[PDB]
């Protein structure tokens, strides 16, 4: 029960030059928001969404993949805990998606996930990192939609 | 004094055919130029400065009061990142070279223009090929900006000075083979935006294409450093009156070469006073020119001038001597020279010297004569009426020569202008203060810029940190610098280090040494009770 105090050093943990510290801070804040619901928690979650959105344009592909693979369930839990953030998250997701839409078309692939736009989700191996990131984005959006609709 | 201008711009990151970037080749060329200049027994008084393409507080790396060690250390760690701001960098270099000029007495602008007060400086401005940028687009004019002029700079109207040459290196090395090796002894020009700026000062602009051509241009550049006396010649107005041994028809008219004023500081007298008619009451002084517009006329006019006049040997560098060699170097004859732009009250030019050659017919001696020699050389109330045609302040230096004979003059009429003396000490004090402020903050960078500027798109004030290069984490002192992988082993190490109670404990885990490990430096802090008497 003494985990809420960790919020007081969650932003300080974000402003770190190491990507692992930032990912861990984002995940810890995600769990704290899915556990505790406070206006301060909402402010820290908004700051985390902002610092995640500003890190999309200052990271290379090899770092973008490793930074945005674990941190998408964090956005899912942020949506589950804070309704008013929905739009922002969606916008953010869209941006990231479009970035991936430009990363897959750059180099030739083996599965070609571009034509898979007209596909549906099926309830419920070794691939390309960009294709894996696209699939992770799609899956997290599906979970967000299923949580908000139900 | 040599001020190397290495841009270190982002365009200097392209790799040559040898495997190194243009910046590495430029640094190697600078080092070989150093080791070549060290061969001549005259590199014990020169001083090296460095100028890069950075902000005004960060452009200068090593300036005044900086030895060779810090200069080499700054040139070693040069990083090529930034735009090609050639104009601002050239302006900063010229302002740095003109910091200690208004305080020592050089270019006083009130007492003639003494050519024996020299401050030589050579700029190399090693930059890329072309396509310079100014954060908005790509310009093709290379105009120097004028935003903050130095106090006392409106009297020259030009950034460069009497002795400031500008050579250039473009380093146009191909990337595949650089197989262009047809002409062996031939160094063409670069033909770029820096070529006119270099030709205006008086130095050419080399076009490096191969490492052999680079070595050739560096070996040809070391022979172009001497006392800086650059004067401009014009053909007007004689219509090429060289009818001595042939008929004239030419390009050897606007000669802007230098002159070697070797000392025997330099010793000399009779300077070129000015180009205007100075009045007794003039609050504003007309701006001088860095290159004097002096013109010569081809007339014999008794070239034999023998007297007890103090002798001068300002040797002229041969650049346009073909026109003189076409006339057999004018044996036992000379031609007068005169400065234009209202040298007197009402007349166009006054002959004050000639260009008589030596007996060996090697170069031009540049015999500098008084303001009007053919009258005072050959008192019946004559000198009192003759001293009215010469400029007033000009009575200063000539009287010193009269000191060799007597002293008929005095300080009664030794006054230039009542308004020229005013507003001069304040300008000198301002220039000294500016030079002190520039030399103070020359090496202390103090950037302190590490932030990501997280935008919204704790609010409006957050900024993620960046990777620090020279962080030096304290593993034994700070517990946050210990990662999770090597935590238990490091914990036991810290425990054993704290429970050892040794002498001279430290907080560094493993600090081997720095980049340099000198033998004498380590051997000096020791004691050896031995002398090897046997």
């Amino acid at each position: 029960p003494s985990m809420h105090i960790c919020l007081d050093f969650i932003p300080e943990l974000i402003a770190q030059p190491e990507l692992e510290k930032q990912i861990f801070a984002i995940q810890l804040l995600s769990h704290l928001c899915i556990q505790y619901a406070l206006p301060k928690s909402l402010s820290v979650a908004r700051l985390a969404v902002n610092v995640m959105g500003t890190l999309l344009t200052v990271l290379t592909q090899a770092k973008r993949y490793a930074f945005f693979m674990p941190t998408l369930p964090s956005l899912v839990s942020f949506c589950r805990a804070f309704p008013p953030l929905y739009e922002d998250i969606m916008s953010l997701l869209i941006q990231i998606g479009q970035v991936c839409a430009s990363d897959v078309a750059t180099q030739t692939r083996d599965i070609d996930p571009i034509i898979t736009r007209l596909q549906q989700i099926k309830e419920k191996g070794s691939m390309d990192p960009d294709v894996q990131l696209c699939h992770c984005i799609e899956r997290t959006v599906i979970e967000i939609i299923n949580m908000s609709v139900s | 004094i040599l001020l190397f201008l290495i841009d270190t711009s982002a365009s200097m990151n392209q790799r040559s055919h040898l495997g190194t970037t243009y910046l590495d080749t430029a640094k190697g060329a600078v080092e070989t130029f150093m080791k070549l200049r060290a061969r001549d027994p005259a590199s014990r008084g020169d001083r090296y400065m460095l100028v890069t393409f950075e902000e005004p507080p960060y452009a200068i790396k090593a300036g005044w009061k900086e030895n060779h060690a810090t200069f080499m250390n700054e040139l070693k760690n040069l990083q090529a990142e930034g735009l090609t701001t050639l104009g601002q960098s050239l302006r900063t270099a010229f302002d740095l070279l003109n910091l200690n000029r208004l305080v020592t007495g050089i270019d006083n602008y009130g007492q003639g223009r003494n050519p024996f007060f020299l401050e030589p400086a050579i700029i190399i401005t090693i930059t890329d090929g072309s396509k310079l940028t100014t954060t908005s687009g790509v310009q093709d004019e290379l105009h120097l900006p004028l935003n903050s002029p130095l106090p006392g700079s409106e009297l020259t109207k030009e950034p460069f000075r009497w002795d400031q040459r500008l050579f250039a290196l473009v380093l146009r090395l191909p990337g595949t083979m650089s197989v262009e090796s047809e002409q062996l002894t031939g160094v063409p020009l670069d033909d770029s935006a820096i070529t006119p700026m270099c030709e205006v000062t008086g130095g050419r602009s080399y076009s490096v294409c191969s490492p052999r051509m680079l070595n050739q241009c560096l070996e040809s550049l070391v022979q172009k450093v001497q006392s800086g006396v650059v004067i401009n010649f014009e053909k007007a107005g004689p219509d090429p009156s060289p009818v001595e041994d042939g008929q004239p028809d030419g390009s050897q008219p606007w000669h802007s070469c230098h002159k070697l004023i070797y000392v025997r500081v330099p010793i000399g007298h009779w300077p070129v006073p000015e180009s205007f008619w100075p009045d007794q009451n003039s609050p504003t002084l007309p701006p001088r020119t860095s290159h004097p517009v002096v013109k010569f006329s081809c007339t014999d006019c008794e070239p034999m001038v023998i007297d007890k006049l103090p002798f001068d040997k300002y040797e002229l560098e041969p650049s346009p001597l073909t026109q003189f060699i076409l006339e057999r170097k004018s044996p036992q004859t000379c031609w007068q020279v005169y400065v234009s732009n209202s040298a007197k009250y009402s007349e166009l030019g006054h002959p004050f010297g000639y260009l008589k050659a030596s007996t060996a017919l090697n170069c031009v001696n540049l015999f500098v004569m008084p303001y009007n020699y053919p009258v005072l050389l050959p008192w019946r109330q004559s000198f009192e009426s003759y001293l009215k045609t010469m400029p007033p302040y000009y009575l200063g230096p000539l009287k010193k020569a009269v000191r060799m004979m007597g002293a008929p003059n005095l300080i009664a009429d030794s006054m230039e202008y009542g308004l020229s003396y005013s507003v001069i000490s304040y300008l000198k004090k301002l220039s000294q203060q500016a030079k002190i402020e520039s030399d103070r903050v020359i090496g202390s960078v103090g950037k302190k810029v590490v932030q990501e500027t997280g935008i919204k798109v704790e609010y409006t004030g957050f900024q993620v940190a960046l990777l620090n290069k020279d962080l030096k984490p304290q593993t034994f002192r700070n517990a946050y610098d210990i990662p999770r992988r090597n935590l238990l082993d490091h914990l036991t190490r810290m425990r054993s280090n704290l429970l050892k109670s040794t002498r001279r404990f430290l907080k560094g885990q493993d600090e081997d040494q720095v980049h340099s490990v000198p033998i004498a430096q380590m051997g000096n802090y020791q004691e050896y009770l031995k002398q090897v008497p046997s």
